[PDB]
DNA sequence: ATCAGAATCCCGGTGCCGAGGCCGCTCAATTGGTCGTAGACAGCTCTAGCACCGCTTAAACGCACGTACGCGCTGTCCCCCGCGTTTTAACCGCCAAGG
DNA sequence: CCTTGGCGGTTAAAACGCGGGGGACAGCGCGTACGTGCGTTTAAGCGGTGCTAGAGCTGTCTACGACCAATTGAGCGGCCTCGGCACCGGGATTCTGAT
């Protein structure tokens, strides 16, 4: 348990470094904490509740795309 | 084996991740996090692997994504560092919570 | 001939298209002309694709098309880009780009 | 079954215009990803413009319409001097 | 000369059902005519969604029953689902 | 109407027309136009019911644009329902910057 | 003509959007900022005139212009 | 008296956010629109609906966009805002790259 | 605190042209017969998911050297706002076409 | 019959200077922490390997809502009376500036 901020502080660096920026903080890997729960709960309820519309308890591959097709997040190369 | 002063590296080290396009993020603790996340909904599911992979890459190019637009405040800040403000300054701009 | 496809010189499947219409409910009349001129739209859109890929293929060296490719084909023009703007290629990466403020002092 | 897609399709329009070049089926997925949204909206615009002339079908004008709609003015162009000559083939044969 | 649908009276009736003594101006009206209406038709798209993503050509009561908990947040829809599942079992038992 | 059997306002001979005339899908349930309907009055209900005390805490009973508008942003669900739509003579809730202000 | 747009009117927009103090080239941008913006909608406009099949716009097609570019407008037949 | 440059300001600032009297006349709006279409194609009848629908969408765009330029000048901690501050509002957006 | 300066706000008083209840028609909502079909339950396969378990390394945490960009002074110079005088044309009320 | 053009005219929507003054913003004084290299640890990275639980697909049903044909009365389109709220002068006051 725990793993929102188990996720680790330099991975969140190396994103922010591949966001081009040259000095990161340390309350960035918080705050990135604090949005992505938020940007991962929408999707995960979209693609968990286009499952649950169907009568299924295991999500697939399509549904996650169906969501983000929804929100505007159309990923390539995985189906879709 | 000698120092270099700051920015060197790092510049280097933002361009190994820009020219590279294998996932940074190791794959097994956001495996766990997406595990407790989802488990937190309804408890003993089970979750492919190719959809983890899909919410995997959609979390880290959001997150790049989101990084640029924290570049872009800090810039228009007249700042190099980037900080929780600029986050906050760029989500409500773009409208999410 | 025989092929619709093939009498027109387009390429494109058109009864893909009409038969999408058809048995997808978005109109209970499906036309016929207008499934063979979207044939020839869908046509253009991937020759177009096809056109900036082949360029980008020689950017690296490279001959197999790759997400890093088609990230380096696809965003670098506008006007598909703005009309993709809301489209990630997966495992594609980021244009590599360097800010202005990016020198330290 | 039969998973109908452009797979050979987009090999022929890729011979056509570089066939020295080739691709990978990683990029002929992500292709048929591009084309559903594209399509899925395109059929989307020309449902709402029928409805709103109180349509029940779908004419080349439309299309010719949802394509001025849709794509900027110099790919509107080059779409509509492309699919004019398609029709045109396509009455004789 | 075509009688076209609107909310001229369907307004000031759930009006009085929530508040007996409430006036709305006509230029209100115009407001509602077009917002109601429009929640309709993103609940609708929703539910269209809904039945072409998982293979369906026959739409049932449980599309739109989940389609409001995508389309508002759980607290507003939750409400909105219990009263609508009520309103249909009310008419399936009466007449 | 079949609504007043249903105890809904808001007829369901609308609706199912209405669902029919977008051509959304081939076939329809008899429970998809009610519920919508039972959706739709009850979302107009909560629209009316901050409207209507809105137009009480002014000394007044009609209701103008003015008045429906800050209802939507009044609350946090329904300023997120009408997050990036402007509804005309509507406008923005009253917000004072405390930076701006004089010392 | 493109300059049309007075300054004291920019001035009281600022105020209205709560600018107490204006930089000198920002107001030529604004301007600017407006023309696109209404391009773009009536760059739909026009093309839904062309759907329109008539040489009169009605308030419709502007209802059409705001549902796609994002900017729909209730109140006034929208 | 004569006031501060601000408090009248200010003033202004309250006030102008309980009015939606539309503070540029109509007939500039029309010559924009006219001009601007001229381009597109003649015989183009704006009724009067359209032309205050969107006349009004307008204001309240520019209005929103002063709002987003006057938080971002707040995240700057500065009053007068510069070009950049509305660069990046319509930046961030992503209607502009 | 100790003066003034304008400008809103309620009280008293004034309008007003459509808001709301009501005439009417009228056609869409609603309901008795008929069908058929994709929704629906159940089962075979199965296959990737869950989970365990064995063998391996750049990533994660911290320790430690350095300087410089962010934060706060330090002017510094300043250019649109309130105030003052000046220009003008916009649109309710009118006319006409007109398409 | 709604939509386009065109005069009345005269006060508000601008339309351009004067003083100016707190603020935008380019230089100085000063810190700690992030760049960077490395000690130390490791838990994940990669990859066999069995159990399996409903999804994919198919066997076997099938309920009632879409098509037809008929009845009405809800409600929309419009019309009359007067009124809920917009709007102008007099006191209460309510903000703030300069000292």
């Amino acid at each position: 348990r725990d793993n929102i901020q188990g996720i680790t502080k330099p991975a969140i660096r190396r994103l922010a470094r591949r966001g081009g920026v040259k000095r990161i903080s340390g309350l960035i890997y918080e705050e990135t904490r604090g949005v992505l729960k938020v940007f991962l709960e929408n999707v995960i309820r979209d693609a968990v509740t286009y499952t649950e519309h169907a009568k299924r308890k295991t999500v697939t591959a399509m549904d996650v795309v169906y969501a983000l097709k929804r929100q505007g997040r159309t990923l390539y190369g995985f189906g879709g | 084996p000698h120092r270099y002063r700051p920015g060197t590296v790092a510049l280097r080290e933002i361009r190994r991740y820009q020219k590279s396009t294998e996932l940074l993020i190791r794959k097994l603790p956001f495996q766990r996090l997406v595990r407790e996340i989802a488990q937190d909904f309804k408890t003993d599911l089970r979750f492919q692997s190719a959809a983890i992979g899909a919410l995997q890459e959609a979390s880290e190019a959001y997150l790049v994504g989101l990084f640029e637009d924290t570049n872009l405040c800090a810039i228009h800040a007249k700042r190099v560092t980037i900080m929780p403000k600029d986050i906050q300054l760029a989500r409500r701009i773009r409208g999410e919570r | 001939a025989k092929t619709r496809s093939s009498r027109a010189g387009l390429q494109f499947p058109v009864g893909r298209v009409h038969r999408l219409l058809r048995k997808g409910n978005y109109s209970e009349r499906v036309g016929a002309g207008a499934p063979v001129y979207l044939a020839a739209v869908l046509e253009y859109l991937t020759a177009e694709i096809l056109e900036l890929a082949g360029n980008a293929a020689r950017d690296n060296k490279k001959t197999r098309i790759i997400p890093r490719h088609l990230q380096l084909a696809i965003r670098n023009d506008e006007e598909l880009n703005k009309l993709l703007g809301r489209v990630t290629i997966a495992q594609g990466g980021v244009l590599p780009n360097i800010q202005a403020v990016l020198l330290p002092k | 079954s039969r998973k109908e897609s452009y797979s050979i399709y987009v090999y022929k329009v890729l011979k056509q215009v570089h066939p020295d070049t080739g691709i990978s089926s990683k990029a002929m997925g992500i292709m048929n990803s591009f084309v559903n949204d594209i399509f899925e909206r395109i059929a989307g615009e020309a449902s709402r413009l029928a409805h709103y002339n109180k349509r029940s079908t779908i004419t080349s004008r439309e299309i010719q319409t949802a394509v001025r709609l849709l794509l900027p003015g110099e790919l509107a162009k080059h779409a509509v001097s492309e699919g004019t000559k398609a029709v045109t083939k396509y009455t004789s044969a």
